């Protein structure tokens, strides 16, 4: 959005630092079980293991391809939630001009607590009026008294929390069949053998999974001066 | 003298003794010249943008030397400024309302002397010698002395 | 049937969009940048500016053109040595490329090709290159 | 330019209000819906309608600005936004030769001259009886 | 394939929208004739009061073929 700062170079990806040493619990955790920084590492682990292997692509499916990746399938609840979410998100630093309000299609005003203040500026043109300002409070219908614009608060509330896309992702994701270590070690044979490794993100995590300091060069990259 | 290069080729390669001419001829030169912290963003640099920082940068170290020159010129005619006419006190002139201490607020040293006035200041710290108090400045003849800029 | 996917980016400020699966795993397989790998094709006129910046690259780079590689840089400096395998390559890569798209749709069998002269693979992960930054002349001479 | 200006030279967060003129408009068009068709009545609203991220054009336009700040190589731009970038850098450079060699000698040919005529050579000689130079800017007399 | 130098591509031209910046008809981009002949004014000027010092000091003594009332009286 126009409000936000330049990415920063975690925006992109985090460094093989940050994944976590305790790699056999890592992929066995469940999602809801999951921080940031272990789901980041999860998603990757599994996601480029599937993808570092042409040979079973073409007979994945798409479900379990995205499953892999991590990546959450689209549903109409899923959909109205992450859209309303991003809506919220670009009203933050933007302005909020849409088509006139009726109670068949109420002004949508998206809010996390039970309240936000709106103000009516009437219709288009000559119809437009002077700012009236309103506090906009969950569970009534509100109606200018200057314009009879129609206005509703949406709030972003699931279950004692707000809308977030990690919240989208916990409530409506299903974990899948668990992660089998073994294709971890196949994938890591194929591209890592004879002092070339072409996944590193899958040295690492065998390295860990082996107790660190296993593989060749790993405790030397593994020992820091500072 | 060598024949082994022409004779612009001398006159150049002298010029390149410090590598500013080859830096300007070779880009890799250029960015091995660069400490390697720097050198890491020098290959998204246009060779206009590259060429043109050199002819900036080139420009200004070698009129430094010229404003050295008017600036030392610059010293030596203040080193060796000639007397003026004393000022006949005219209307308007040296017109005192009160003393001068705002550099000195409590000590008041030199109270008529005006604050750069030189050689007022030189005989009242005479005064404040001859009367046992010690004062810095106005001591040494300026031949016998560094950086006067008056010395013959 | 292809469903659609949530794809987000960014770490702490998170922007969430709609796209397309194949598209997301596709652009995920272009980030694995030691697996897939950039390859430059030049021509005659390109050719010659290189000599302007670096005289031995626009005589190895000659070579390339002259035989028609898409070759890497990294590998360009040592072109003198891998070129019989990277011609090989280049037929080996031309069959697997002719075969799959020759190949009736819904058939997904892998390409019959010598894998072994084709770097990236399983089959042949590379070659550790020495640096070749290093001056070899006395500059009194 | 030096200034920043954030809908012209808005370098500090990169932001542009359209995409890239190379993209074809299948694949990203400037977030213009001016011209849209009036709507069948049978046609219901499911959307909020607010202008926002559920367009397809301004949701484009959100994501490239922010997936545009990684790009592999260099948008070389042309020389004249070169030379507008620094301008006032090159402009002040030339003065500074004016000052050197087009200054610097006339100056010193009317202190010499002056040394010998008591006047510079751009002024009118008295008769009153006073000494000095007097005045240099003859114009301003 | 043929390429071109990107130092020597034209500059892109604004996007034609809803909003679209158009500087063609407000002809500030360069110094025109008018500049210029201000600047020849200007110079004329400099030059004129110093050659002719007395130009504004002039005789009202006037013969004027064909009396007063003709065009070339005056100027
Ligand atoms: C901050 C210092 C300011 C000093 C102002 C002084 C003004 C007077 C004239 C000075 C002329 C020299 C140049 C001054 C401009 C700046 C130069 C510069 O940018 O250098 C960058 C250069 C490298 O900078 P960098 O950041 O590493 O690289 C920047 C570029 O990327 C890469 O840079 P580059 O390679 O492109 O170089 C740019 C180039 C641009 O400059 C030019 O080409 C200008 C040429 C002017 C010619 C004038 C004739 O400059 C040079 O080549 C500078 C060469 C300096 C070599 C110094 C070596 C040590 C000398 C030790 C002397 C000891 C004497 C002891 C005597 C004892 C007696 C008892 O800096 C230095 O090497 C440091 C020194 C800078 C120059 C100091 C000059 C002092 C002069 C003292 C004279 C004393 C005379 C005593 C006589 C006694 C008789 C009895
Ligand atoms: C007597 C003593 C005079 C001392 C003058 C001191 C000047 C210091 C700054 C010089 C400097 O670095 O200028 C170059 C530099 C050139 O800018 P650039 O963006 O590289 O220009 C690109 C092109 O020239 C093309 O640029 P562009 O034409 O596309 O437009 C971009 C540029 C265009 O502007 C400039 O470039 C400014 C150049 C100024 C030169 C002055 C000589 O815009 C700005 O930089 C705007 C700066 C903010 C201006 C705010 C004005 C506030 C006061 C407004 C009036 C309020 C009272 C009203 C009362 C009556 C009511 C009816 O100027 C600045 O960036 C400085 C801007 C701020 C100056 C503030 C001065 C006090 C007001
Ligand atoms: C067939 C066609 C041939 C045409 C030939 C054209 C020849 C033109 C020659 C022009 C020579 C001009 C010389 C100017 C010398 C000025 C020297 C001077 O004043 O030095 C000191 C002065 C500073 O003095 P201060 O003591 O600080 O006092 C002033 C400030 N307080 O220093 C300067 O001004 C520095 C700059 C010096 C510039 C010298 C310019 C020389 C120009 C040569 C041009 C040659 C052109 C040849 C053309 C050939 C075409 C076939
Ligand atoms: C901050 C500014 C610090 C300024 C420190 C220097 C002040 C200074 O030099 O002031 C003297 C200067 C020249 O005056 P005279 O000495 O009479 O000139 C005779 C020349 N022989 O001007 C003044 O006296 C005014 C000083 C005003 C207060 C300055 C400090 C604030
Ligand atoms: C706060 C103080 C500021 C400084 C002093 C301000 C002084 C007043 C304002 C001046 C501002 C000028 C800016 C430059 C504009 C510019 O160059 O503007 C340039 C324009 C031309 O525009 P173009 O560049 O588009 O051609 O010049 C003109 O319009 C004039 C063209 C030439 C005319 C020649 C003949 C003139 C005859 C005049 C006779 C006068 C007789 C008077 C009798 C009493
Ligand atoms: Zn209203």
């Amino acid at each position: 959005y126009r409000h936000w700062h330049r990415m920063s170079e975690d925006d992109w990806a985090l460094p093989l630092d940050s994944m976590p040493e305790d790699v056999k619990t890592l992929m066995a955790t469940p999602q809801t079980e999951r921080g940031f920084v272990e789901d980041y590492w999860y998603n990757r682990i599994r996601g480029e293991a599937t993808l570092l292997d042409p040979e079973a692509l073409p007979s994945k499916s798409y479900i379990a391809l995205a499953r892999d990746m991590g990546l959450q399938i689209v549903d109409e609840p899923s959909s109205h939630m992450m859209g309303l979410i991003e809506l919220y998100e670009y009203l933050r630093g933007a302005s909020f001009v849409g088509p006139f309000g009726t109670i068949e299609n109420p002004v949508l005003v998206p809010a996390v607590g039970q309240e936000r203040v709106v103000a009516c500026t009437g219709g288009v043109g000559d119809e437009e009026h002077f700012t009236l300002w309103f506090r906009c409070r969950e569970g009534f219908m509100y109606r200018c008294g200057e314009c009879d614009q129609i206005f509703m608060l949406v709030r972003l509330y699931y279950e004692d929390r707000y809308w977030t896309q990690t919240l989208v992702r916990d409530t409506f994701m299903s974990d899948g069949d668990m992660f089998d270590l073994k294709t971890l070690e196949r994938v890591h044979k194929m591209w890592n053998k004879d002092e070339m490794v072409r996944w590193e993100v899958g040295y690492w995590a065998q390295d860990y999974v082996l107790g660190k300091g296993v593989l060749p060069g790993m405790v030397e990259e593994h020992t820091r001066v500072n | 003298i060598s024949t082994s290069e022409t004779l612009n080729q001398k006159i150049l390669r002298w010029l390149d003794v410090t590598g500013m001419l080859t830096r300007w001829h070779s880009r890799r030169e250029f960015i091995l010249d660069m400490d390697p912290y720097f050198r890491k963003n020098s290959g998204m640099w246009t060779e206009w943008e590259r060429k043109t920082l050199l002819f900036l940068f080139y420009c200004c170290t070698l009129a430094t030397p010229y404003s050295a020159y008017l600036d030392l010129q610059e010293l030596k005619h203040q080193g060796t400024k000639p007397p003026r006419p004393v000022s006949l006190e005219s209307r308007f002139m040296n017109q005192r309302r009160y003393d001068f201490t705002w550099m000195h607020p409590q000590d008041k040293f030199c109270s008529e002397c005006r604050p750069v006035e030189l050689e007022c200041k030189k005989m009242c710290f005479d005064r404040y010698r001859s009367m046992d108090y010690r004062m810095y400045g106005f001591q040494r003849p300026r031949i016998q002395t560094y950086y006067s800029f008056s010395t013959c | 049937q292809v469903p659609d996917v949530f794809a987000t980016f960014g770490w702490e400020r998170r922007l969430t969009v709609i796209h397309h699966p194949g598209v997301m795993a596709i652009s995920k397989l272009l980030d694995q940048r030691t697996v897939v790998k950039p390859r430059a094709t030049f021509n005659q006129e390109l050719v010659e500016e290189i000599g302007d910046y670096d005289e031995d690259l626009q005589r190895k780079a000659q070579v390339a053109l002259d035989n028609g590689l898409a070759i890497e840089w990294r590998v360009l400096d040592f072109i003198d040595d891998e070129l019989p395998r990277l011609l090989a390559e280049k037929r080996e890569i031309e069959k697997a490329r002719e075969q799959v798209m020759s190949k009736a749709p819904g058939d997904y069998t892998q390409p019959v090709f010598d894998s072994s002269v084709v770097v990236p693979t399983p089959a042949n992960l590379g070659r550790n290159y020495p640096t070749l930054n290093l001056p070899s002349g006395d500059p009194t001479e | 330019k030096h200034f920043f200006t954030d809908g012209a030279n808005d370098y500090v967060t990169g932001w542009e209000n359209t995409p890239p003129l190379k993209f074809p408009a299948s694949v990203m068009k400037p977030c213009d819906y001016s011209m849209t068709k009036p709507i069948p009545k049978h046609w219901k609203l499911r959307g909020s309608g607010i202008h926002g991220p559920e367009n397809t054009d301004l949701m484009k336009l959100v994501l490239w600005n922010r997936l545009k700040q990684k790009r592999p190589q260099r948008e070389v731009p042309n020389i004249n936004y070169l030379k507008d970038s620094i301008r006032l850098e090159l402009s002040v450079n030339w003065w500074l030769m004016s000052c050197i060699f087009l200054w610097g000698p006339w100056l010193h040919w009317g202190q010499e001259y002056q040394k010998v005529h008591e006047q510079p050579p751009w002024a009118m000689k008295r008769i009153d009886g006073l000494r000095g130079e007097g005045y240099f800017t003859w114009f301003l007399e | 394939y043929k390429t071109e130098n990107p130092l020597y591509k034209d500059d892109e031209p604004f996007a034609k929208t809803c909003h679209t910046f158009d500087y063609t008809r407000e002809g500030t981009e360069k110094n025109g004739l008018g500049y210029y002949c201000l600047m020849g004014l200007w110079a004329s000027i400099f030059i004129w009061d110093s050659l002719y010092t007395g130009a504004t000091m002039p005789t009202g003594v006037h013969r004027y073929v064909w009396g007063p009332y003709f065009p070339t009286a005056w100027f």
